[PDB]
């Protein structure tokens, strides 16, 4: 009634959280960028 | 005595069928995509309140060389150098973690276990074994309710004599085999590439016989039982049978080798040919 | 009724005797009384009685069931027979059965059928935990690697220090830088010169990370290794005549006054005199003690080891394989001396062997679950 | 340094060992479990008397 | 600096100053690698499924 595997990068889907985080890291980035050229004002 | 088993058995090879072997073909380029996406992200990221530069920073933390000098020098791209990193991180250590998780649990199939075994508890063809020809094991094998199934099975391959059998499983021609113990058990102490399972079969016991009420029987059944006070079957055992060793020394799980690491060594080849190419392009190019 | 072949209990008052597939047996007692002896004892059941039952079935003839009052299985006491074989030189009994051996002492009057389940004078050992590897840090790669390692150092310097020169780097400081990156990190060294040679060093780089991470994910096998059963032969064993050549806690298990005794005090008396302090009250101490260390190595009549090894909770209680026994006999049956038995009970006992059938009552009494 | 890189290696090593079998004993298989055939005091099963 | 440790390396800085800075550092790093073998440890536990 049980057995496991080793399976091959486990997925691209399974993966998929690391982009997720790097492209929201990305748009914090590109956000703050907007920011400073916004707070240079003071 | 009774009856065993007897199959080859020897130190595996599990092996990987290439370095890149726990990742898909794809992912591979994905992050060789993504690394120079998120390096030109700097670049038009920190420009504005160093291409080659930033390009090498970016490209080295995923081998995490000594290589680079430069850095970012706004607010924003330390931010997301910091995640690059990070990221960085997180690839390889999941490589350990798959290459790991694989290499210890392909532990190779197990050893015939014995008669309820499952691996030859049907009969099979895909798993082919013998047996001993007008024997008493065929004897044993005629009287079987429930075992013809498989007294069929082996009555369709069965063997005459041991010099076929033994010298054939050496040959790996065979599968498994069955005999009486002492025969097995001494040819495997005797030259250590086949073991048995250990496993008793059937009770039994070998003795002598003589036509029936003839005057020696008393005799010899009491000198028989004096040789077994004093030792003298004892020494017998030593004799001839309990005669050489080799060691039990549970296999291991068998050691990378120069099989198949030179699919790295792949790369020192293409290193020396693009530079070989880059050098006379950065004459060029200079 | 001594062992577990041959158990007996209460009788059972809710429906009469005992209910249940079994045969009575009685007991006459009379000690230290003019009177009469006799009364039910109780039902009467065991892997004995299991294969008397069945083959007095088979071979029709008829029985009952008394004990012995007065004796075991006897010796000469007095040149006489008390006991067991005693009931039947006085040929006030016809055959016994029960756990029983056979020497040549008990084969002059009575005599034995073909015996059915082996015995012998056996030993008694315990697993260890764990036999990590006292070279393991150097297991897990062939002999191959390292020199092709060292080698494609060598070569990937030479071509360095060649297409750099198209604060100098040089033979010593390349090698170096590249020693310690393959291995983890050390040294914040002088970097190459020039942006074309980078490359190389890189590509060595990757090499190296996916090494390191292969090496210690390889590695992380050889430190999962199965129980290890220990080894040795018969009793004919450097490990017990010279037993100094370790530590005196290799300690022996003997019960005395008995057959593994007499058995013993025949042949070597060395290891009698030397077993002198490692005595061991009975079965219970012994496999109990022998678990923690004071009790290592025993010596006893392997049928009975055979059957307390598959009821202990653990499972480090395992002897050594078949076909190294000391004592080759079995037990039986005793009947009056050449009857118009011994023949039939042979054959019939013969045939239930040869029906596959004694594995089953085996399974039922004789081995238990814990196989190991 | 290649000494310490051996060291720091088989430190990850033997704790991956000892996560990897950090898994309770197997549920109750059935019937014929070793844990139930024979009986012990650890972990006692029984149901509503009579 | 601090934050490039953890994770494994890279950014070339020394804040050499003084060795106390040094003693300081030293035993975060320390903690540093015994935080990443871990992971990797209890990570390698779950590729198994
Ligand atoms: N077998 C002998 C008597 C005899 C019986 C046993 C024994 C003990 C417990 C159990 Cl459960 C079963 C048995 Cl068979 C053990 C020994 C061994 P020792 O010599 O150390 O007393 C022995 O002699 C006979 O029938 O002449
Ligand atoms: C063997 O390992 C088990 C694991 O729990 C432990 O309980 C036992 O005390 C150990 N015994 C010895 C002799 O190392
Ligand atoms: C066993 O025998 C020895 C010597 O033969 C004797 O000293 C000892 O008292 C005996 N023990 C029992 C229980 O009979």
């Amino acid at each position: 009634e049980k057995n496991e595997v080793m399976s091959s990068q486990l997925d691209i889907d399974n993966m998929a959280g690391v982009f997720y985080m790097l492209g929201a890291a990305m748009a914090l980035s590109l956000i703050t960028f907007i920011s400073e050229h916004l707070f240079y004002w003071q | 005595q009774g009856l065993t088993i007897l199959v080859k058995k020897e130190i595996p090879r599990s092996t990987l069928d290439s370095f890149m072997q726990p990742f898909q073909s794809t992912l591979w380029l994905l992050v060789g995509l993504s690394v120079h996406v998120v390096a030109v992200m700097l670049y038009l990221l920190d420009r504005f309140s160093t291409l080659s530069s930033a390009m090498w920073f970016s490209w080295g933390v995923l081998l995490n060389s000594g290589i680079g000098e430069g850095a970012p020098r706004s607010f924003s791209a330390r931010i997301l150098g910091m995640v690059w990193a990070g990221f960085a991180m997180i690839i390889v250590a999941s490589y350990t973690a798959n290459l790991a998780a694989f290499l210890v649990l392909d532990r190779p199939e197990e050893r015939i276990t014995g008669i309820n075994d499952p691996r030859l508890r049907n009969p099979s063809d895909k798993f082919i074994y013998a047996t001993v020809k007008q024997s008493s094991v065929d004897i044993y094998f005629r009287r079987q309710v429930e075992l013809s199934t498989m007294y069929r099975h082996m009555e369709k391959h069965n063997y005459e004599s041991a010099a076929e059998a033994i010298q054939a499983v050496r040959d790996n021609k065979l599968h498994a085999f069955i005999w009486d113990s002492a025969v097995l058990e001494f040819e495997a102490s005797q030259k250590c590439d086949l073991v048995t399972t250990g496993e008793l079969f059937f009770r039994s016991g070998f003795g002598i016989g003589m036509r029936k009420d003839s005057p020696w029987k008393q005799q010899v059944s009491l000198s028989i039982l004096k040789s077994h006070e004093n030792g003298f079957m004892e020494d017998l055992d030593k004799t001839w049978v309990r005669y050489q060793e080799c060691d039990s020394r549970s296999n291991a799980p068998a050691t990378l080798t120069c099989e198949n690491m030179a699919g790295v060594f792949m790369l020192v080849a293409g290193g020396i040919v693009a530079g070989i190419f880059l050098i006379f392009i950065e004459i060029a190019y200079k | 009724e001594e062992a577990p072949f041959v158990i007996v209990e209460s009788v059972d008052p809710l429906s009469g005797t005992c209910m249940r597939n079994t045969v009575p047996c009685q007991k006459r007692i009379i000690s230290e009384n003019d009177e009469e002896p006799g009364y039910i004892k109780k039902c009467c059941k065991g892997f004995c009685i299991d294969i008397l039952k069945k083959i007095s079935k088979s071979v029709k003839f008829t029985y009952d069931l008394y004990l012995v009052t007065n004796g075991k299985h006897g010796k000469k006491i007095n040149g006489t027979w008390n006991g067991m074989i005693g009931e039947v030189v006085m040929k006030r009994a016809y055959m016994a059965v029960g756990s029983l051996t056979i020497n040549e002492e008990r084969s002059e009057v009575v005599d034995f059928s073909v015996p059915f389940i082996e015995t012998g004078i056996s030993v008694m050992v315990s697993r260890s935990n764990g036999t990590v590897s006292p070279s393991a840090f150097l297991e897990p790669f062939s002999a191959c690697v390292w020199v092709m390692m060292f080698v494609m150092l060598l070569i990937v310097s030479a071509v360095a220090v060649f297409v750099f020169e198209y604060p100098s780097f040089t033979i010593g400081k390349a090698i170096w830088l590249l020693w310690g990156l393959v291995f983890n990190n050390s040294v914040p060294v002088q970097n190459p010169k020039g942006t074309t040679s980078k490359i190389m060093v890189s590509v060595w780089a990757f090499f190296a990370v996916i090494f390191l991470a292969s090496y210690t994910a390889n590695l992380a096998a050889f430190m999962i290794q199965e129980e290890y059963v220990d080894q040795v032969s018969g009793l004919s064993d450097k490990k017990f005549q010279r037993p100094n050549d370790f530590s005196p806690p290799f300690r022996f298990g003997t019960v005395p006054n008995g057959s593994t005794e007499r058995n013993i005090r025949n042949n070597y008396a060395e290891m009698h005199a030397y077993m002198g302090k490692f005595n061991q009250r009975g079965v219970d101490d012994a496999l109990l003690s022998l678990k923690t260390g004071k009790l290592d190595a025993f010596i006893y009549d392997a049928a009975v080891l055979n059957y307390m090894a598959g009821r202990d909770e653990g499972c480090k209680l395992v002897t050594i394989g078949s076909g190294k026994v000391f004592a080759s006999t079995g037990y039986g049956i005793a009947i009056q001396k050449d009857s118009g038995w011994k023949r039939q009970v042979d054959l019939a006992i013969l045939q239930l062997f040869g029906d596959g059938e004694m594995e089953e009552l085996e399974a039922l009494w004789l081995t238990g679950i814990c196989h190991n």
